[PDB]
């Protein structure tokens, strides 16, 4: 039931992305997904939309210490701006 | 016997102002420099 309603809730129609690359020509890539992918979901079934939140980045530090381990992996990062900035670049 | 009254008493009140703006600050800044210990909570998972 859970794994229904998951499939129900987020693997909507408008959230898809359907990418070809290689020895295939546009047009009938979209006769194919007009033909198969067409009605996947387009609803929203209680008039409920989903979104996105901005979650915070918090400084904190997580330490498991074992020391039966031969190696230590240690990772530092901080705040990365986003998808949408060039920054990143 | 004390020459040194009005002097002693000057020094007395400059030392106690002092003491009274320089010492909340380095209360604040131990309270800061363990703060980042007294939130630390640990845990124990042992393979049973």
């Amino acid at each position: 039931t859970d794994l229904t309603d998951y499939l129900n809730r987020h693997y909507k129609a408008p959230r898809m992305v359907l990418a070809a690359a290689g020895g295939v020509e546009h047009q009938q890539l979209l006769d194919l997904a007009q033909k198969h992918l067409s009605s996947v979901s387009r609803v929203y079934e209680e008039d409920a939309v989903p979104g996105l939140t901005p979650c915070r980045f918090t400084g904190s530090e997580i330490r498991h210490r074992d020391d039966a381990l031969p190696l230590a992996h240690v990772a530092i990062a901080v705040e990365g701006p986003g998808w949408a900035n060039p920054d990143n670049v | 016997s004390e020459p040194e009254h009005d002097h002693r008493k000057r020094m007395g009140l400059k030392m106690l102002l002092m003491m009274g703006l320089l010492l909340p600050l380095t209360y604040a800044m131990k309270r800061h420099k363990w703060s980042v210990l007294k939130s630390r909570k640990l845990a124990y998972r042992p393979p049973k």
